[PDB]
């Protein structure tokens, strides 16, 4: 069920990403407060979708990009991250670099679009 | 941009054919499309291949692949073509050319060309 | 590759020329035409089947689709004698056909 | 030997109160 | 025009999907009622888009998947369904299986993602 | 920065499309007016995204189509448009053809889907 | 739809083989899948290729591309096959066929075929 | 390349006939089967791996996956004397296998 | 996982090869990357091909592909290589190997190998 | 195809060794090195050009880009006498080069 993977390792947790996505879109003063809550749910949803669009990951739950991983963001074995750590733990470990990584993802997609203007079949 | 070819005018089969193209008017390191074209009486125009001056990658006409290489030189702002196996059949005027093709523009620059006897 | 049909053309000064090229496979409108005057490197005249290159006289035009293309001029001038080549560019192995000669009487 | 094909913009409706 | 194809066969009606798609987005008491209505139209739109994304369909009006058709959902010919039936009739014919089919579509995409985690071609 | 490219030529301006996209999303009477404004911003965002979907340009900032450019819409050199004009000037020059062009883009995508349904892997 | 093949039964190596097919019951210009296929007593049935009556685009069996042309005549409401190099191996029974395959349907229409000897 | 192993099959009326085909590469579930009676152009029996062609008796069926496919003819009534072929439609070179013959 | 090769090393120029590898520690039916590679003095290592133990599908080196097949029998955790047009050129040491290559991990397991003389 | 230039290397104990591999086509950083200890089946050292496999000593390293690759040993311990192979994993034909040999001097 929803968040049942919260204590799972990153590898195992990634097996069930759909369940975590499909659960995002489910007296005057009371009425206004409820409308505000519905609007925020929509605005936050759309913000995340826009980033996937910008980074070139639209429509995917798992997306591979060309931004290299920096050893200064985190230096662990690939097996250490995927098998002995959960997503909650990881998120805390690299929360400091979230904005750096997002910035790089945008720059990479912009370079890719520039390369597509080439017509020499990009080689 | 201006392109000038230079190299041996005669290469024996055991020798490597080598032509170097000087580039003036821009930097190799910024553009793509730096290429070679061969012209011979039995073949009007044959494409050889090109090099990307930004990434250093290359693409060759597959028919020549087993014996061809293209590389650049930042220092002389030049680039060159080499043929690793020479045969009499490959007697031609070799041209240095620059092909610009983008969504918003198209043009070519061609050099004088050099005849090499084999 | 592609076939150039009119291997030799000979025109009275002032007459228009028509040249044609048959692709082995569709070129998907990425055909270009080149002019090679004796002793000169080829010059680009036309690209993307009918787009005229910068600095090229409006005497030159072209058309076609699929595998069947032409190169035409409105009239032939003495300065227009050259070998004219058909250049395919919709696959990596960019291919040129064997250009034909347009001679003037 | 058929497979499901998904369509969007299908001209159907159901009774509703709005 | 909009719903003009409602009485047409499924085959014929599948060619008008775009016109239907384009019509989905177009005193305190009164103002709240209208905001209520506008927010809901947006929420419904987004839910359909999310399902298509989950199933691996994005930016498509017609999308193919890997889920086999069950004769237990509907045992009919292709000529029968596409040429002699309308979408309204079809929708009623299989309304019993809507959730079953949707569940299967999600499972199929999840397996596809698992297969894409391999760098080995899996041939 | 946002709109810093407004005075740039179309070619140069197109180098920075992401910055213009990331800036689209973010007492009873006051509360209703603000909800009005937020709902509307969402509706406009989605409307444009739907068109990109319909035209077959979903998830892209730059998209190539199969609709030929008409000399009757604007007859200028390719180098004139891209190097000697700004996007504001361009928009004014062809504002009368906006709907015509959009209509053609929609027809083009519909034809493309019809061709895909063919299965002989030929246009 | 009905398909009728026609042309010379005996051809020489130096001649171009030319077979036509008349089509009845529908319009060439509204259908894809118009094709030529053949059988040899010593070979299984193989494809020559097909043409889109509406679009004019074609697909050909790679082994036969260098000498084979398929074209249509929509005013004649017929189409034809030309083979410009003829050898002993081209002796075969040739057929005109219509292949309809779409997401919602599948069928073939075949003509009676013609015997061609080199 | 496609191979049909039972090159010659001879069976008494009433005996179910089994025909088979092995592709060199996966058919990706797009195999069709044809029947060619002597003197006639081939006709389509099965157009998809298990999907029967229009006008064809229910006696004709088949199956398979990947590269291994079969054709089954229930009853084998006297009329079914023909050469039977497999056809691969999931690539460009739509190879026909060499059909085999079934004699009553 | 442990891999053990087997099969006869004495092959006549007119017959097939049949080599069966035992798998221990996991199941063939749960994995992929089961493959054959050979070692000969003229070629240090030549890939042959691999099989998907979950789906049964295969992939082969195009140069060998025309005469080779790989299959499994998961009930005994075994898989095998068969080559039909086997000639003197096929003399080599053959190896059984397991190639694991995923987004989160990379490793190989090799058996000791067997020698085949043709 | 890809080849390895330093067919034979001979180094003193503790000396730094460099091996190389040159591809005819880009491998897009999918290249691995193997060490075939005499009498043994080859084992994996390095994958994805520079990623060290589990169990491999830190003296083993590597680099490269596109088509030009290297394998290095910072200190050649007496144990590492083996044939070193270059492996391409960027296309279906998972080509092995002809591994070179490192001798201990
Ligand atoms: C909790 O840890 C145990 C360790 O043996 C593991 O088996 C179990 O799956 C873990 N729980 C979750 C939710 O992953
Ligand atoms: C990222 O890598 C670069 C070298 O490419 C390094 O200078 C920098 O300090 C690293 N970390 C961050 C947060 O930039
Ligand atoms: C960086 O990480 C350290 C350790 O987790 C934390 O104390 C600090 O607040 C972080 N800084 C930022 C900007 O997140
Ligand atoms: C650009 O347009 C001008 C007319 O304003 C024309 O004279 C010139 O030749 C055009 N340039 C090109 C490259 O077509
Ligand atoms: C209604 O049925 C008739 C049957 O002849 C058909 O021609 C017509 O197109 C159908 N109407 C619609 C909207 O499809
Ligand atoms: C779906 O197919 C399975 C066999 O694969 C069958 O057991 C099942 O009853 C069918 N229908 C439903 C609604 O489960
Ligand atoms: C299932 O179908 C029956 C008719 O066969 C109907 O009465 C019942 O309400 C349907 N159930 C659902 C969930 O649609
Ligand atoms: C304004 O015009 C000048 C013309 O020389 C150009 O160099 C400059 O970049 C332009 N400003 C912008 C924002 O493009
Ligand atoms: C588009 O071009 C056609 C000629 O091909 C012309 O008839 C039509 O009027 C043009 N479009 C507009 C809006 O003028
Ligand atoms: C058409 O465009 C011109 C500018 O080129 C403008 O003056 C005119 O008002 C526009 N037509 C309409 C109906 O707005
Ligand atoms: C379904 O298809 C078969 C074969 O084409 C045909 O015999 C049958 O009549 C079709 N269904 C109906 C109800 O007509
Ligand atoms: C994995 O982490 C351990 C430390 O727990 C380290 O000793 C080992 O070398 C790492 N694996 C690799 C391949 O570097």
């Amino acid at each position: 069920g929803f968040l049942g993977a919260a204590g799972s390792t990153m590898g195992a947790a990634s097996m069930t990403l759909t369940v975590q996505a499909r659960n995002l879109l489910s007296d005057t003063h009371w009425g206004i407060k409820q409308l505000q809550a519905r609007v925020l749910a929509v605005e936050h949803y759309l913000r995340d979708q826009q980033l996937l669009g910008i980074w070139g990951c639209s429509g995917k739950l798992i997306c591979c990009t060309n931004v290299p991983w920096n050893s200064s963001w985190s230096n662990r074995n690939l097996s250490e991250i995927w098998d002995n750590m959960t997503w909650l733990q990881w998120d805390k470990e690299i929360s400091n670099y979230t904005q750096i990584i997002y910035g790089l993802l945008e720059e990479s997609q912009n370079q890719q679009e520039k390369n597509e203007q080439d017509l020499l079949e990009l080689d | 941009v201006q392109l000038v070819e230079s190299g041996p005018g005669l290469v024996r089969p055991s020798e490597t054919l080598s032509l170097t193209c000087a580039v003036s008017g821009d930097s190799i390191s910024t553009n793509n499309g730096w290429s070679w074209i061969r012209q011979t009486p039995g073949k009007g125009l044959e494409w050889i291949g090109y090099i990307n001056g930004r990434s250093g990658s290359t693409r060759y006409n597959p028919s020549l692949q087993s014996r061809v290489t293209i590389s650049t030189d930042t220092s002389g702002n030049q680039f060159s073509l080499k043929v690793n196996s020479v045969t009499a059949a490959d007697t031609a005027k070799y041209y240095c050319a620059f092909f610009w093709s983008t969504y918003y523009k198209r043009f070519d620059v061609w050099g004088p060309g050099v005849r090499v006897t084999v | 590759r592609m076939t150039q049909s009119p291997a030799i053309l000979s025109l009275s000064p002032g007459e228009r020329a028509t040249l044609s090229c048959r692709a082995s496979q569709s070129v998907d409108s990425r055909l270009a035409w080149y002019q090679q005057k004796p002793g000169q490197s080829p010059r680009l005249l036309i690209y993307d089947v009918s787009s005229r290159a910068t600095g090229i006289p409006d005497r030159f035009s072209g058309s076609g689709s699929g595998t069947e293309f032409t190169l035409t001029i409105s009239s032939l001038e003495p300065e227009d004698v050259a070998v004219y080549f058909c250049h395919q560019e919709n696959d990596w192995p960019w291919t040129f056909g064997q250009g034909t000669k347009v001679e003037i009487k | 030997n058929l497979w499901v094909t998904v369509y969007y913009g299908v001209p159907v409706w159901k009774d509703a109160e709005t």
